[PDB]
DNA sequence: GCAGTGAACTAGCTCCGAAAACCTATAACCGGTTGATTTCGAAGCGTTTTTTGAGTTTTTCCC
């Protein structure tokens, strides 16, 4: 997978900026994204997807394994819509189902 | 109201100002590039805490316009997912 | 332009201090299941905003 290590690598490679304080930048960016949704602050975002909170409603659940049934309750979550320039970039690549 | 990647910029440079606010920007459009173009290069963003994003597949069918109605074609393309992990699942859980 | 000084510089060294590079366990994430509920989206034009870029004026910092 792409790691935030491997950002770090890529933020010294690229940039010069020492890889000692670049993960520290980016987990902070990391974290920062957090204390948003965290306090229901939808996050928003442009030439990239952005981050909603849904209030999802009671639905049904289940056991798959056994097919009984059980309750999903109502909660909120989060839920990151891609935007259309994300789309494009990543429409197309590979020849492998994802 | 909402956060944009604008007002992350300030914030981020208040609460790490000891980095130059600029090698904050740099990084910080630089790290969005990285990951949007690992996700064009068919691959997995997996990390800890947060959760993992990713990406998922459509197949071809024929759609058509909520406007005109109008039959339109489509071929089989990818999308972006994203899942959240348990910890910034239970912090965004009040 | 001169007499004068002080700063930049030389090799190779052990020796010492530090950030760099590497190993480990494993908790969070990956994959598989069902299926009724809600969420998301096929085109594309207009509206609204970002956020990038664009310049720079001002402020702050360091010396």
């Amino acid at each position: 997978a792409l790691t935030k290590a491997e950002i770090a690598e890529r933020l010294y490679e690229e940039l010069g900026l020492n890889k000692r304080e670049a993960k520290e930048l980016v987990e902070l960016f990391f974290e920062e994204i957090r204390q948003a949704l965290e306090h229901n602050e939808q996050v928003k975002l442009s030439g990239f997807g952005n981050f909603d909170l849904r209030d999802k409603r009671q639905r049904p659940g289940r056991n798959p394994k056994t097919g009984e049934e059980i309750p999903i309750t109502a909660r909120r979550v989060v839920t990151f819509r891609p935007g259309q320039k994300l789309k494009a970039r990543v429409e197309a690549y590979a020849g492998t189902k994802s | 109201g909402p956060m944009t990647k604008s007002e992350l910029i300030e914030r981020i440079v208040t609460h790490q100002g000891q980095l130059s606010a600029k090698d904050v920007e740099l990084a910080i459009k630089t790290m969005l590039e990285q990951m949007s173009q690992a996700l064009a290069t068919g691959d997995r963003i997996e990390i800890r805490g947060f959760g993992s994003f990713s990406l998922h597949y459509r197949a071809p069918r024929v759609g058509r316009n909520p406007k005109t109605g109008e039959s339109v074609r489509l071929d089989g393309k990818f999308v972006p997912h994203f899942k959240p992990g348990k910890e910034l699942r239970d912090r965004v859980n009040e």
